[PDB]
């Protein structure tokens, strides 16, 4: 019954899910973490399993 | 000296707590990453705060 979420027109404070909300397991497929700051998404999609 | 969700940040290339805070393995890392238990010897009934 997942959700599939639409972001847009807003940026990729993606920080705080490291810590603010400190979820153990991050393994980032396809664009490795860190560099998500710049050229990063343009039809983001979140999926809630 | 780690818990027990630990082990996995240990290897080249990877990222976490231990990779950004507390120790970052070389991505060109020639070596053996070996671990045991130590619940008989780095524990404390009320917790090894140490």
């Amino acid at each position: 019954a997942w959700n599939r979420t639409r972001i847009s027109n807003c940026v990729a404070d993606y920080s705080v899910l490291y810590n603010f909300a400190p979820f153990f397991a991050f393994k980032c497929y396809g664009v490795s973490p860190t560099k998500l700051n710049d050229l990063c998404f343009t039809n983001v999609y979140a999926d809630s399993f | 000296v780690i818990k027990g969700n630990e082990v996995s940040q240990i290897a080249p290339g990877q990222t976490g707590n231990i990779a950004d805070y507390n120790y970052k393995l070389p991505d060109d890392f020639t070596g053996c990453v070996i671990a045991w238990n130590s619940n008989k010897l780095d524990s404390k009934h009320s917790g090894n705060y140490d």
